[PDB]
């Protein structure tokens, strides 16, 4: 009854990722004045699955010059770090209880910068190499920021399980006290999961396409699903924090349907911020995050020390 | 209200087509539900419709037969299989159709279209149409 | 004249009501939330996209698509073996060869075009003193081997009798104009 | 036979996951890739075909020749074509590309991308319109339908 | 850019290379109601270059 | 064990996938097809030649901020001891001596990259 | 022009324009694709008399 | 039009409703109609490991009331 119940999570999600590259396709094409897929099935519905199988029927690419281990299984990390995120998400009841989730989050977060890190270096190509040193970049910059705005936050739910998130939001959506950091998380978020303006480790104009310039076929399908998975756990991560859905334990259903709604609207808004705005300087990036958000977010560290303290508002342990 | 008057142009075009049979036919094989006004029909079987409120370039199309030349065509369709009279019509390229200002007649002109016929065993292959230039001598046909 | 695209140091004085109007546009990302209203608004605008195969782009009368020989309304072939669209033709791409007929007519026993050295200039529509070659309106005849690229006397005269119908209605839209 | 009919729909399954997914490789030479930028623009969509432009060739399905191929650009782009995986497509699209085009006489020029690549379809113009490439790739999709690697393989 | 080819093919019969303008003039006279639609897409143009 | 087994099945299918891209597809392999992609020439040289980096010295003052983060996840334990005074001080000294840090890699140009 | 009238005032506020002044598509405003024969001007030249070539 | 958007965007999100609800339904299906027991700290383990001993068929989630006594 367990496996099932792991049938009824890596494939809804496995599903609904799909359809992301769908609904990403249609909503760029609207916003820029023209239809996307709507061919290949009613409205393009079946267009996912055809680029699927495609992709798992063209060749295979084994360069001369890659290391061969690495480069294998660089994708199989990618793809095994996205479907692993989910696992303790509360939605409002979690597959797995984890007592500190939210470090768990942080840090299988982290270990999927190895496989753009592993993937770039195993090509033993240059443009795959300047994607992998735009990861190290990357990580640099939004690491510092990002754990310390969710210690923010978590010191006004009391611990760093995420089924107690649910709890700390029973009358009031977190966006409200802590919309600075929402802010702030918000935009980490687009450079945790390499999202325009910080799609620097691919990015198309300057690096043909970065870290994956040599991998095609079903190998580099892995690496797209893992993208795009993470962009629906990074939104559905940010809608439990900040936006807390409603929960009554006599109806478990309304908070999962109200969850959905919230993760689908800020997974669109990935898209919306796809079409708007031109593409950061990875230099740049760094300075956004080290010179903006992170003065901010320690000086917000210090009023969320001293805010329970000066208002008797700690949390509890339990 | 102005919802309402939408869902009322949708329910219009849900069933403007003949039935679910009509439905399914055009929206599987154009990905299109529009109802236009039927302007024309040619002897192969392609419907030409159009819609003036429509913006330019959305105003005309048609609906290719399903079965041209003894091919196969309720999947496979092109955009050669368009006979001239309406080529220009639907092209905007006039603003009368066939039916109302029709082409002169000519002996010469063909009277069956032909569709792109590449791959097929009916594609042309180039050759010179001269004749031999030069023409060699023929030796005697006995013995000296 | 002369106009400044940026230029604009005709420097004010920080009001306390201006400087927190600089922070309120750094901190909110307000020209930032302008640029996402903007393709919002987009976003239900009509697409400008056309229903191909089954609609079609506008054309002119005037278009210069693929080659056809017409023939006079008795069916006698126009083209007279002048030869002043070879003379014309920018990239060589019309061979033609010439003899007298069984009749005695100037016509041509070759005509050719290599459909890729043609530029599609039109320029052999111009030079034919007896409207014979044109380009007709057909822009659609992509095909599977270069070598159904290269068009013979026979394939063109095909061409001319399968697009006669629409040919001389472009003509008869445009030749007062020329 | 039966199993010669399921080998008949299982063809037809997989081209049609080929159709339905063309990534042309973003890649074109000179005025004739202009008329491509146009059939990706908002009036024909080609990416409502499922047609996509990947800029890595390991990413591309097809490759469209949409301009002149000079002699110095002739071994570079039988390299980006090598490494596309296969299966994969060559349209050639102009005269330029169809066989030297204006160019045709052109010590610098080669004359037609198909004395360096395999070429599938064959688009003539200069330009052809964005249409007249849009019926050509929807040619290839065509001629990707009358595939038969499945059945070939079976009466092997 | 669509529509000004629109513009280019109804005077030369051709989307982009048009050999329109020749030496001593043009090759043909604009046909009738080409301004009309010239000055339609002008009066509009603005707000495209503003959304931009 | 759940959260052993949630693991297993996702690796077993990142691997299952991996076999099939593999095995199912018709490869043709040879020499030009598997040299490395360099927009259409040959590279000049191996990718394994050093890389500079410009931004060095920022890396390694991720690693010291990256440790200060790891005194600070304390804090929502901290929160709830008696010493309440202690408590704030120390995190107020801690995040302050961490800015006072960040303060002086600024104005020395350490956050710039070298040129 | 097809817009119900509460998605013009939403893409109107989105934009800060009025959008359905001036549209995109084009619609009836467009000529006619089929116009009435010109009848073009000759030039300077076209005299029977005091018209030389080797004057001009 | 925009609305034709919304078949894909449908389908995701009843792909992401799957996960909760089945989730939530199928702990009430292997925990005897309750929620599954959350144990954070070493005394709520206690409390289930107890539960577990005098249910009488090694199952912690088979409650006795007063009826037992
Ligand atoms: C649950 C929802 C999610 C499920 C998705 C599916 C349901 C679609 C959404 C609801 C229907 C709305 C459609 C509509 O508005 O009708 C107008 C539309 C026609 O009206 P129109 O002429 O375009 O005029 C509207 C204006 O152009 C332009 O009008 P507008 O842009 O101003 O917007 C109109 C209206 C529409 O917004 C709404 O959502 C209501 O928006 C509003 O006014 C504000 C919203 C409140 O109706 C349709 O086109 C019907 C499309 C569906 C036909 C199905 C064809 C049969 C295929 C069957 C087999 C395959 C099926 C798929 C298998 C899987
Ligand atoms: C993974 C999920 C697989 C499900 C999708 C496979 C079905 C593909 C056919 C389809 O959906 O569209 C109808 C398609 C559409 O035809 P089409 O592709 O030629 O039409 C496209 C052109 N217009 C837009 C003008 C219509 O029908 C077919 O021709 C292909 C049928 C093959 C079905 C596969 C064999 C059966 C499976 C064994
Ligand atoms: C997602 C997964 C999508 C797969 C859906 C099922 C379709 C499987 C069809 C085979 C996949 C395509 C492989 C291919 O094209 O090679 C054809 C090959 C080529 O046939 P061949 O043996 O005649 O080719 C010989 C090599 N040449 C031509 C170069 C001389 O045919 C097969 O052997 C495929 C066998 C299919 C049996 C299904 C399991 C295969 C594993
Ligand atoms: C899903 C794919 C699994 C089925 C195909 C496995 C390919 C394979 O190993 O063939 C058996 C192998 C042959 O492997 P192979 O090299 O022919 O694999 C290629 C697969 N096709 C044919 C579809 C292109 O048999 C042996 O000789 C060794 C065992
Ligand atoms: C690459 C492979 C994927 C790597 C995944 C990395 C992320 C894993 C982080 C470690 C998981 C963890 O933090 O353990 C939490 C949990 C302990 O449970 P606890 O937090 O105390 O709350 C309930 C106790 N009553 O832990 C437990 O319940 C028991 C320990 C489980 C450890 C999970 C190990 C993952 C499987 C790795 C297999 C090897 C991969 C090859
Ligand atoms: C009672 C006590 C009160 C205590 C709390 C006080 C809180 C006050 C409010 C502070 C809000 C802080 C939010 C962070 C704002 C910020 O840092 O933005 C500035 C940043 C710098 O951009 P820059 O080019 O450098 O311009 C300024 C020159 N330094 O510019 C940017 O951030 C731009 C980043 C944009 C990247 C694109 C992201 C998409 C945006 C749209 C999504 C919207 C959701
Ligand atoms: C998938 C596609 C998206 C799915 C959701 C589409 C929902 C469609 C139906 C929404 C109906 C909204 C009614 C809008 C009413 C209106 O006319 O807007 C006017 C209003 C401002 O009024 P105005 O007079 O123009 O200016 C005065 C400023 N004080 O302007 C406003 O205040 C509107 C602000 C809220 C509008 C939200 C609608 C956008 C929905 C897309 C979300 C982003 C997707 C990415
Ligand atoms: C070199 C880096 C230095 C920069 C950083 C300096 C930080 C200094 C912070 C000083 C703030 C301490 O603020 C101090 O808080 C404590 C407890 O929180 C308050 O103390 C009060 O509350 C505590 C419990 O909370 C009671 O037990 C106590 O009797 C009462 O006085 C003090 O009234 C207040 O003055
Ligand atoms: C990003 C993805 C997409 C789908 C985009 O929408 C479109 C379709 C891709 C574009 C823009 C280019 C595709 C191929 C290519 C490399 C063209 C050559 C080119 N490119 C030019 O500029 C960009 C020129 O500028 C004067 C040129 O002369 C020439 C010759
Ligand atoms: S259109 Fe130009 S290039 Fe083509 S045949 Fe005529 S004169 Fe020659
Ligand atoms: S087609 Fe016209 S220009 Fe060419 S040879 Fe014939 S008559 Fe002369
Ligand atoms: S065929 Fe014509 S349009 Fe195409 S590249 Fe050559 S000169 Fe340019």
């Amino acid at each position: 009854m367990f496996f099932i119940n792991i049938l009824t999570l890596l494939v809804p999600i496995l599903i609904a990722m799909a359809f992301l590259t769908l609904v990403e396709r249609k909503i760029l094409g609207y916003m820029q004045l023209r239809k996307g897929p709507n061919i290949v099935g009613p409205y393009g519905i079946l267009q996912p699955f055809a680029d699927a199988m495609k992709l798992f029927m063209k060749e295979p690419m084994r360069p001369l010059t890659t290391s061969m281990s690495l480069f294998i299984i660089a994708p199989t990390l990618s793809l095994t770090l996205a479907l692993s995120l989910w696992v303790p998400l509360p939605m409002p009841h979690p597959l797995i209880n984890l007592n500190l989730g939210i470090l768990f989050i942080l840090a299988t977060s982290s270990l999927s910068v190895y496989s753009i890190l592993w993937s770039g270096w195993a090509s033993n190509s240059k443009y795959s190499l300047f994607g992998a040193l735009r990861a190290v970049a990357q990580t640099i910059s939004y690491e510092v920021t990002m754990a310390i705005i969710l210690l923010s936050v978590l010191l006004m739910n009391g611990s760093y399980s995420l089924q107690t998130l649910i709890t700390t939001q029973e009358h009031m959506w977190l966006l409200l006290p802590a919309w600075p950091m929402a802010m702030m998380w918000f935009i980490s978020t687009l450079a945790e999961t390499n999202r325009a303006p910080f799609d620097l480790t691919e990015g198309e104009s300057e690096l043909v396409s970065g870290f994956n310039v040599e991998y095609a076929a079903g190998p580099f399908a892995l690496f797209f699903m893992a993208e795009y998975t993470n962009i629906i756990l990074m939104n559905a991560l940010t809608t439990i924090i900040f936006l807390g859905p409603l929960y009554y334990i006599n109806l478990p259903e309304l908070y999962s349907t109200n969850f959905m709604m919230e993760a689908l609207l800020l997974s669109s808004t990935f898209l919306w911020i796809r079409a708007s705005y031109p593409r950061f300087r990875y230099d740049q990036l760094m300075h956004l995050l080290w010179k903006n958000f992170l003065p901010l977010t320690l000086a917000l560290c210090m009023w969320h020390i001293s805010l329970p303290i000066f208002t008797a508002g700690v949390p509890p342990y339990m | 209200m102005e919802l309402v008057e939408v869902l009322k142009r949708g329910v219009q075009q849900v069933t403007g087509h003949g039935g679910l049979r009509g439905l399914l036919r055009v929206f599987f094989r154009a990905n299109d539900i529009r109802i236009g006004t039927l302007v024309g029909e040619d002897k192969y079987g392609n419907k030409y419709y159009e819609d003036n409120k429509q913006f330019f370039g959305r105003h005309r199309w048609v609906i290719y037969t399903t079965e041209m030349n003894g091919k196969n065509t309720f999947w496979d369709v092109d955009g050669s299989m368009v006979p001239p009279e309406w080529h220009r019509w639907l092209h905007c390229m006039t603003d009368d159709p066939p039916t109302t200002n029709p082409p002169t007649a000519r002996k010469f002109i063909w009277t069956n279209h032909k569709f792109n016929v590449s791959a097929t065993p009916e594609q042309y292959v180039p050759y010179s149409t001269t004749r031999k230039k030069i023409h060699e001598w023929v030796p005697p046909s006995t013995p000296y | 004249t002369y106009k400044y695209v940026n230029k604009k140091e005709q420097e004010s004085e920080v009001d306390m009501k201006s400087a927190t109007d600089n922070a309120a546009r750094i901190l909110m990302w307000t020209e930032l939330i302008r640029g996402l209203g903007m393709t919002l608004s987009y976003l239900f605008r009509e697409p400008a996209t056309i229903n191909y195969p089954f609609e079609k782009g506008p054309l002119s009368p005037r278009f210069r698509g693929e080659h056809a020989l017409r023939r006079y309304p008795s069916g006698e072939e126009r083209c007279i073996a002048c030869k002043l669209c070879e003379a014309i033709c920018p990239a060589q791409a019309i061979t033609i060869e010439a003899e007298p007929r069984a009749d005695g007519s100037r016509r041509t026993t070759r005509y050719d075009i290599d459909m890729t050295k043609c530029i599609y200039c039109g320029f052999c529509q111009e030079a034919c003193p007896v409207d014979a070659i044109v380009e007709g309106p057909n822009f659609e005849f992509s095909t599977e081997t270069h070598e159904e690229l290269l068009y013979n006397k026979e394939k063109l005269l095909n061409n001319g009798d399968k697009w006669e119908a629409e040919i001389a209605a472009n003509i008869q839209a445009d030749y007062l104009y020329r | 036979s039966r199993a010669e009919y399921v080998v008949t729909k299982l063809d037809d399954l997989i081209n049609w996951a080929r159709r339905s997914s063309l990534w042309p490789m973003t890649f074109g030479l000179a005025c004739c890739a202009v008329e491509m930028m146009h059939m990706a623009a908002p009036r024909y969509d080609m990416d409502r075909f499922g047609v996509v432009f990947r800029a890595s060739p390991r990413q591309a399905d097809v490759m469209i020749v949409a301009g002149t191929l000079t002699n110095k650009m002739a071994p570079a782009l039988r390299k980006v074509y090598d490494q596309m995986p296969e299966p994969r497509y060559v349209v050639s699209m102009g005269s330029c590309a169809n066989g030297g085009g204006y160019y045709h006489y052109s010590y610098s020029v080669v004359r037609g991308c198909d004395r360096i690549v395999p070429v599938d379809i064959y688009v003539p113009g200069c330009p052809p319109t964005a249409e007249a490439l849009l019926y050509g790739i929807l040619q290839l999709q065509r001629k990707i339908k009358r595939e038969q690697k499945l059945k070939i393989w079976y009466r092997r | 850019r669509e529509k000004m080819f629109e513009f280019y093919e109804r005077v030369s019969g051709a989307r982009m290379h048009a050999a329109y303008i020749r030496p001593g003039g043009v090759h043909q006279d604009l046909p009738l109601g080409l301004l009309d639609d010239i000055y339609e897409f002008s009066k509009n143009f603005s707000l495209r270059i503003d959304e931009v | 064990m759940n959260l052993y087994t949630v693991i297993f099945i996702n690796i077993l299918l990142s691997l299952t996938l991996i076999l099939v891209a593999f095995w199912l597809p018709q490869m043709n392999l040879y020499s030009e097809k598997a040299n490395p992609y360099e927009c259409g020439f040959d590279p000049t040289s191996s990718a394994r030649l050093p890389f500079s980096m410009k931004f060095f010295l920022v890396a390694i003052t991720f690693l010291l901020f990256d440790l200060e983060i790891a005194l600070l996840l304390p804090l929502p334990w901290a929160i709830q001891t008696i010493k309440t005074s202690t408590m704030m001080i120390m995190a107020f000294i801690l995040v302050t001596i961490l800015s006072l840090g960040l303060a002086y890699e600024w104005t020395q140009k350490g956050l710039e990259w070298t040129e | 022009a097809s817009a119900t009238r509460v998605i013009q005032k939403l893409r109107n506020w989105a934009s800060g324009q009025d959008l359905q002044a001036k549209l995109q598509l084009r619609y009836q405003e467009i000529a006619k694709r089929t116009q009435p024969p010109p009848k073009l001007p000759v030039g300077p030249s076209h005299k029977l008399s005091n018209n030389y070539y080797c004057t001009r | 039009m925009w609305f034709e958007i919304l078949p894909g965007l449908a389908i995701m999100g009843v792909c992401l409703v799957i996960p909760g609800v089945s989730t939530a339904y199928i702990h009430k299906f292997t925990n005897g109609g309750k929620e599954k027991r959350v144990a954070r700290v070493q005394y709520q383990w206690y409390l289930m490991e107890r539960d577990r001993r005098i249910s009488g068929v090694n199952r912690y989630y088979v409650s006795k009331g007063l009826e037992n006594i």
